[PDB]
């Protein structure tokens, strides 16, 4: 279990979470928000 | 002995096991580089289940037929085994006191208990007789041997007191086992062939043996 | 020696049979790091406890609908009071996380720092939220009755009767979403149905279980 | 059927090449032909046994059998081919 | 000997090495001192050769390898199927097929991306595909969603087995070098079996349910209406009525009399003018005769009894 | 040494011939452990003289009231006078009451043997209770115990366990014919091949459920069977 979390705490895997986690937040935003050209 | 022996078989097949006639074509047995389910404990104690639930079988697939002829039992039962309700498509019988999912039910969690206590027993010889299981552990402490578990009940009347009688029952079990999983591919074979049941293809077969056989059935 | 969750099987190393409910089940190995472990431990008994409450407010509420006392079904009693009383959903449900959020917090950071919450810092309380064990919190507002403080093995089968019957608790409440997901009716006029044909009423001829049937 | 062309063909076809590895007059499991087209000992790795007097095992059998087939299959299709 | 041996519990199932990236390399395994380090290790993951001097430790990594690609492959059928079953216009291209175009992909709304869900026609709006499943489909004689999502299920079920036969031929029974270098047998099993048996099987497959369905489809019977392929499977006068040959059963077959089954087993060549695709009694004719000639092909190399040749 | 249940089968350690009835006879070895032979025995013992005294209450009746069928006695409107549709409710309060008194008693005595052996009211009255499940005294009213008591054990648990399986059968029997044990046998004698298990059995003479006094009890038979 240890070891499974360290390599859960890979670059490669926590780029995949981070990533998957960024973009998730900006696909929902422009969903509840669509089209936000200006603030 | 039987037809198929080779020198190569007759390596590891010294007849200290029940059934060994010399046939392993195919060189199954060799203890050599065995693993997985390819492995002598495995592969006969297989052979032994598949022989015990194949005699259970043979019977229980011509007992209805043989029974409802004799009128044994009222026609309503009487059914042909492929239209018990194992394959609907084939026929099914719509008098159990519940359906077949439910009454299946009832299986899964009797087979899962039946099952997986047999195979702790064959991973971890004598387990079963240590948990508590409502004072029943003190029947399935069982033997070295997973095929022949014997104790109080499954050797309820202690027969095979000395090991030559034991080896011979053995002797008797695997050859009736083996005489009972080929008639039960007989059965599946000529339920195909004829969509008949295995008592009514014998009665035809005595009514005119040549206008009643597989080479006539082709037609 | 002590009963598993498989017989033959051997009790996991990380379950030494210490903690209440042990039965030698992790198959996952989710709990092999201790610290872990405790965390998991006071989840199952928080998620148990509600379990059990759950388990018997729809119980008792299922019996006054099923008797003529007008009790609304649990997956329809969140509409009736609110409507029925005129209750605001956003105050009620903002008042619950203000509350809930300071004992979670304080739960919380005794687990993170045990007997930290015991300081006065809290109106000047100091042995009632000191904490006996991981999950189990006696002082005399929690226990105020002293089961935990008298009798220590009167203790230890409390415990394990606590967790087996949070665990029976849970296994209720998936029960009672997974039934009223496929039958559209009470856990009670589930039982009644049941009772009547148990051949012919259950789950292998719900329509919904077993697809193929 | 029995007696027909089409059953006298596939019998006599089998049993030519049943009879053939019999008597040394083709390839067996333990007479291999060399590049010369000869017929020497061959060495089996199951080594099946046989009573029978020139050690003719069922492998044998099974191996005619199927060429056997195949040549009355040949030759029956074939002569209804050639209208024969 | 050509036999079964394998090796038990060779390699330990742990994820000690998930969290040693370059264990596999003597060089990597000392960790990256510079970036050409990330860029060795993802180039030299799957080349054993370099990673070990040992044939037969190759040879699990690749068998077990192997397992993996053909898992993956499952993976992406299933989806297929599945797509096929829950986002596709089939269905309504079965009933118009010359006018209607084949979608299996449809997306979110999202950033305004739903133009891309365009009007393929059969009241569904999606990505036009271009893999010829839907044909593919068709031919099968496929005319259910249910039928897509089953061999959906199926593929998966297919995928998890590859997956098991991976780890277990790697990490529980890793074949030994002298099972690998039985090449006769391979060659014997893989004509023979794989191809031979796969070849008949298919035949088996067009026989009973593509000929029968696509002959109604061509004649103009609505997909509803068909009969169920286990209709066809179990009932004998039905395939009469549509080839009279059925009739006779395998007795045909079993006395050489094969012309009688003229009427399935055709040599037609050119095109159905229907569909405009090949004849499927010539293909499973075809299909017949490949079986055939391949298990003759899968006797041929000497295995455990004299008979046979020696590469 | 003693007789057994079958020819060559060798008894079980624990069954020794120490419980009178011992034929070393436990297929399934729910008496491996001595805790568990000690309430199974009591358990036996109840069921034994339970099953004694039904037995001989079918037989009886049907020889006084044989218009009267045992199954269908419990009915209230099939009551003697003066309990005939007398208040079940009120007559269950009864058998409650002064069941659960004796029953936790006997059952005191096997949790602490000797514990509740004396009157708890008019002290100096005690009942021997030589052995556990055997009280004696104001019970063996006669002093049929002064005696050959092992010998008489016996009889006592072989008389039980052939009361145990008779009554059974009358069950069984009045499920598939709907007569009582006595009636059942008039009929085979009647046509021994006409009347049997072979014809009875497939049937569940048994209604699903009866209205008592306003009550609706479900009823069911031993097997699914016609009903
Ligand atoms: C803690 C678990 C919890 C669960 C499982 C449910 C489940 C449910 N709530 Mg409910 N609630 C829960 C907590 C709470 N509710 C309410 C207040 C209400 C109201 C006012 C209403 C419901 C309603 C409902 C039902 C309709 C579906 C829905 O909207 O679900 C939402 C919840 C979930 C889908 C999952 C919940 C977490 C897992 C449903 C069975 C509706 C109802 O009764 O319809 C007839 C309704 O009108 N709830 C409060 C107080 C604010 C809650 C907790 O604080
Ligand atoms: C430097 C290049 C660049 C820039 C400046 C932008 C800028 C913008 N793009 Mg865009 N885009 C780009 C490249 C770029 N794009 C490329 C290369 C592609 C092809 C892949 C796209 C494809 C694309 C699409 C499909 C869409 C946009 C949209 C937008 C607008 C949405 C703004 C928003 O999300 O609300 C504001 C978001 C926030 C304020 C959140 C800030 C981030 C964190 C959470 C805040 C934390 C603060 C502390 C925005 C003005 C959307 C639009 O509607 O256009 C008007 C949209 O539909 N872009
Ligand atoms: C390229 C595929 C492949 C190959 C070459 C092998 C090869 C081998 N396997 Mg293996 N295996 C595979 C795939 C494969 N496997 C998959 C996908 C699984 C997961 C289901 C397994 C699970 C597995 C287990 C659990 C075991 C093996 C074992 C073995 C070894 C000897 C057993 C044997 O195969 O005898 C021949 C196989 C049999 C006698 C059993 C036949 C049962 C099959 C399922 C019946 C039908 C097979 C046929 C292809 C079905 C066609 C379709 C059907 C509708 C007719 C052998 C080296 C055994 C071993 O380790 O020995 C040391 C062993 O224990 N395999
Ligand atoms: C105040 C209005 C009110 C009313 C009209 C009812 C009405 C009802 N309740 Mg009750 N209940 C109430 C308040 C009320 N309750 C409160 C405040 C509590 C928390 C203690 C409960 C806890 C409760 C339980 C545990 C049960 C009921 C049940 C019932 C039903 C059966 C009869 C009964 O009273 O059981 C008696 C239960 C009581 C608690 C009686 C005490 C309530 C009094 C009124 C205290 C109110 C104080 C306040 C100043 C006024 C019935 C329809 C039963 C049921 O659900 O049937 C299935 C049931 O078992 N209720
Ligand atoms: C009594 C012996 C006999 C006779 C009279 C025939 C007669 C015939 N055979 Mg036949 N055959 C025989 C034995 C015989 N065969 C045996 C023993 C075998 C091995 C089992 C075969 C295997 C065989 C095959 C596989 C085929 C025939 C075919 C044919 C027919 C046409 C051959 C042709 O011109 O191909 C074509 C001429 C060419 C120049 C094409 C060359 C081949 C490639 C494509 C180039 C023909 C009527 C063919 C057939 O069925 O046609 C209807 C065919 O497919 N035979
Ligand atoms: C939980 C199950 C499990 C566990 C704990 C292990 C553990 C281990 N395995 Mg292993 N294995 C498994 C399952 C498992 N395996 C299965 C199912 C297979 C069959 C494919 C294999 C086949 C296998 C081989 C052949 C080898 C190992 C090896 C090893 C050891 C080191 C390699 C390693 O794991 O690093 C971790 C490696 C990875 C995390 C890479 C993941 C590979 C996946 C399948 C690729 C997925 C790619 C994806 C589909 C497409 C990407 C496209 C892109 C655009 C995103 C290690 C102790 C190696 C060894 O023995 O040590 C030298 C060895 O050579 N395994
Ligand atoms: C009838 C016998 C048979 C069959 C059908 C196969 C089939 C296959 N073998 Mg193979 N093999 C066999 C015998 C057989 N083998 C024998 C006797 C040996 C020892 C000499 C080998 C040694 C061998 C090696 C070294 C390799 C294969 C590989 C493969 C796969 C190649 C991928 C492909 O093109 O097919 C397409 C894929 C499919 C059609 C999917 C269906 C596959 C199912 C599971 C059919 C079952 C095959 C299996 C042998 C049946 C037994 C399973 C049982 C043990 C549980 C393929 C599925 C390659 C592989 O890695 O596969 C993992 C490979 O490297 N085989
Ligand atoms: C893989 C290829 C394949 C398969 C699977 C089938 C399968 C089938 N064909 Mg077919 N066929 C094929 C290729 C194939 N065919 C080819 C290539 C041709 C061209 C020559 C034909 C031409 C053809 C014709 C003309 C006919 C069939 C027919 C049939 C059906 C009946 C078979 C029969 O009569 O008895 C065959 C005997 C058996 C299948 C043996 C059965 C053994 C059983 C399954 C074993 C069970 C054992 C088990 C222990 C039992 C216990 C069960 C458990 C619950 C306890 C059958 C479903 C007939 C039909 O359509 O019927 C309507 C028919 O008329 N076929
Ligand atoms: C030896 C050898 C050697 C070499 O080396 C190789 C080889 C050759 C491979 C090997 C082998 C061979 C063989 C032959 C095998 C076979 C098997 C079988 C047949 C089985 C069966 C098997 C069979 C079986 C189990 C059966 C079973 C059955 C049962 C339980 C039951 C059933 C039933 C009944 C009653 C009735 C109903 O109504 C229905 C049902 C439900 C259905
Ligand atoms: C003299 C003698 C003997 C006898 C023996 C015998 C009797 C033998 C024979 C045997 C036999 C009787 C054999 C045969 C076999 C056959 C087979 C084995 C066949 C097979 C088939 C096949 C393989 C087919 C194939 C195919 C198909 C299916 C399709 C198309 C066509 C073809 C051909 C390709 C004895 C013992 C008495 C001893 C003394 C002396
Ligand atoms: C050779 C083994 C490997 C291939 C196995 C193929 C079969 C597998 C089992 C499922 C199919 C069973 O085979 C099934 O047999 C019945 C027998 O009544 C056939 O039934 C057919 O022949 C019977 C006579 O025998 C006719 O009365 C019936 O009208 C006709 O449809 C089904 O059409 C066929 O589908």
């Amino acid at each position: 279990m240890k070891d499974f979390t360290t390599y859960l705490s890979t670059a490669p895997v926590i780029a995949t979470i981070w990533f998957t986690f960024t973009a998730g937040l900006l696909i929902e935003i422009n969903r509840y928000f669509p089209d936000p050209l200006v603030f | 002995l039987y037809v198929g022996a080779s020198q190569s078989s007759l390596a590891y097949l010294d007849g200290s096991l029940p059934g060994d006639f010399g046939f392993d074509p195919l060189g199954l047995l060799d203890p050599v580089n065995s693993g997985g389910f390819i492995e002598p404990k495995w592969l006969q104690y297989s052979e032994v289940i598949h022989a015990r639930w194949a005699m259970l079988g043979a019977a229980g697939c011509i007992a209805p037929e043989v029974l409802g002829a004799a009128g044994l039992i009222p026609d309503a039962t009487n059914i042909k085994w492929f239209e018990s309700g194992v394959i609907p498509p084939a026929g099914s019988y719509n008098g159990y006191w519940a359906d077949p999912y439910t009454i299946f039910f009832v299986e899964i969690v009797a087979m899962q208990f039946a099952e997986l206590r047999r195979l702790q027993d064959f991973r971890y010889p004598g387990s079963m007789g240590q948990q508590y299981f409502l004072g029943l552990e003190a029947i399935f402490k069982g033997s070295g041997d997973a095929a022949y578990p014997g104790g109080p009940f499954f050797n309820l009347f202690n027969l095979g007191k000395t090991e030559a009688a034991m080896k011979e029952l053995k002797l008797k079990e695997i050859k009736n086992g083996r005489l009972a999983m080929l008639a039960m591919l007989g059965y599946g074979a000529q339920a195909v062939m004829t969509g008949k049941g295995p008592f009514q293809n014998l009665v035809e077969h005595l009514a005119d043996p040549v206008n009643n056989n597989i080479l006539t059935n082709f037609a | 020696v002590r009963p598993v969750w498989f017989p033959g099987n051997p009790p996991p190393a990380h379950l030494d049979g210490s903690l209440a409910g042990d039965y030698g089940f992790d198959p996952l190995f989710l709990g092999q790091e201790p610290q872990t472990l405790k965390w998991y431990v006071q989840a199952e008994l928080v998620h148990g406890r509600f379990a059990m409450l759950g388990a018997a407010g729809i119980i008792l509420t299922s019996i006054g609908a099923k008797v003529g006392l007008g009790f609304p079904e649990w997956y329809d009693a969140g509409k009736v009071v609110v409507e029925k009383n005129n209750i605001d959903f956003p105050t009620l449900m903002v008042i619950q996380f203000y509350l809930m959020g300071w004992a979670e917090t304080k739960r919380w950071y005794d687990f993170k720092n045990p007997g930290s919450q015991a300081d006065g810092s809290f109106l000047g309380f100091t042995e009632e939220f000191k904490g006996l064990e991981n999950g189990y919190p006696g002082g005399r507002f929690f226990d105020p009755m002293g089961l935990s403080r008298g009798d220590a093995a009167k203790y230890q089968e409390y415990k394990q009767k606590e967790v087996k019957n949070g665990r029976l608790a849970m296994i209720a409440c998936l029960g009672f979403a997974a039934q009223y997901a496929a039958t559209g009716k009470g856990p009670l006029d589930n039982l009644a149905d049941h009772l009547a044909d148990p051949n012919h009423v259950n789950f292998a001829t719900n329509g919904v279980s077993i697809p193929i049937a | 059927f029995i007696g027909s062309s089409t059953n006298l063909i596939m019998v006599a076809s089998t049993t030519a090449t049943l009879a053939a590895a019999r008597f040394g007059l083709a390839p067996t499991v333990k007479k291999n032909t060399t590049a010369g087209l000869k017929l020497v000992d061959s060495k089996n790795s199951a080594g099946v046994i046989s009573n029978d007097p020139a050690g003719f095992t069922i492998v044998d059998v099974l191996a005619m059998g199927a060429a056997g087939h195949g040549l009355g299959v040949g030759i029956v299709l074939g002569l209804k081919g050639i209208g024969a | 000997k050509v036999k079964i041996a394998v090796d038990r519990n060779p390699v330990e199932t742990s994820f000690e090495k998930w969290a040693k990236p370059g264990h596999f390399s003597r060089t990597l395994s000392k960790g990256p001192n510079t970036t050409t380090w990330i860029w060795n290790l993802h180039a030299d993951a799957h080349d054993f050769d370099s990673h070990t001097s040992d044939l037969e430790e190759i040879s699990r990594k690749v068998f077990s390898a192997h397992f993996g690609q053909l898992g993956i492959i499952f993976i992406w059928l299933s989806g297929m199927y599945f797509h096929g079953a829950r986002f596709s216009n089939y269905e309504a291209w079965l009933s118009d097929p010359t006018h209607i175009k084949p979608s299996a992909q449809v997306v979110w709304p999202i950033v305004g991306q739903e133009i891309l869900n365009g009007d393929v026609g059969g009241g569904f709006q999606g990505i036009q595909i271009t893999s010829g499943f839907f044909q593919l489909w068709r031919a099968s004689g496929i005319t259910s969603e249910l039928q897509l999502y089953t061999t959906a299920i199926g593929g998966l079920v297919m995928a998890a087995a590859m997956f098991f036969a991976g780890w277990f031929h790697y990490h529980k029974a890793a074949p030994k070098l002298e099972w690998f270098q039985n090449v006769e047998s391979m060659l014997n099993h893989h004509l023979g079996g794989l191809l031979g048996l796969g070849s008949l099987a298919w035949a088996g497959h067009q026989i009973h349910v593509s000929l029968p369905v696509n002959k109604l489809l061509d004649a103009g019977v609505d997909p509803k209406e068909i009969p169920l392929p286990h209709d066809l499977l179990l009932n004998r006068a039905i395939m009469a009525d549509l080839y009279p040959s059925f009739a006779k059963g395998i007795a045909p077959f079993f006395t050489l009399n094969w012309s009688e089954y003229s009427d399935f087993l055709t040599f037609k060549g050119g095109l159905n003018p229907v569909t405009g695709g090949l004849w499927l009694s010539d293909t499973a004719h075809h299909h017949v005769a490949i079986a055939v000639l391949f298990l003759v092909a899968g006797h041929m190399y000497r295995t455990n009894w004299g008979i046979g040749h020696s590469m | 040494d003693r007789k057994l249940w079958a020819p060559g089968v060798v008894a079980p350690e624990y069954l020794k011939g120490d419980l009178a009835g011992d034929y070393g006879w436990d297929p399934l070895g729910l008496g491996a452990d001595p805790t568990a032979l000690k309430w199974y025995r009591q358990s036996e013992l109840q069921h034994a003289r339970w099953a004694m005294l039904g037995v001989a209450g079918v037989l009886v009746q049907e020889i006084v009231k044989p218009d009267v069928y045992f199954y269908e006695a419990g009915l209230p409107q099939n009551l003697p006078e003066p309990f005939t549709n007398i208040n079940m409710g009120g007559l269950l309060a009864w058998e409650f009451i002064l069941m659960h008194w004796v029953e936790v008693r006997r059952w005191q005595d096997y949790k602490n043997f000797g514990s509740v052996n004396e009157d708890p009211i008019f002290k100096g009255n005690k009942v021997p209770n030589p052995e556990m499940g055997y009280p004696g005294g104001i019970f063996d009213p006669f002093g049929f115990s002064k005696g050959n008591l092992k010998e008489l054990q016996t009889k006592e648990i072989k008389n039980g366990r052939l009361a145990m399986i008779a009554y059974m059968a009358f069950i069984l029997q009045a499920q598939a014919t709907g007569k009582g044990p006595l009636a059942a046998l008039s009929a085979h004698l009647s046509n021994p091949f006409g009347n049997n298990i072979l014809k009875n059995i497939g049937t569940c003479t048994v209604p699903h459920s009866v209205d008592v006094q306003g009550l609706t009890i479900p009823l069911t038979c031993l097997w699914p069977g016609s009903q």
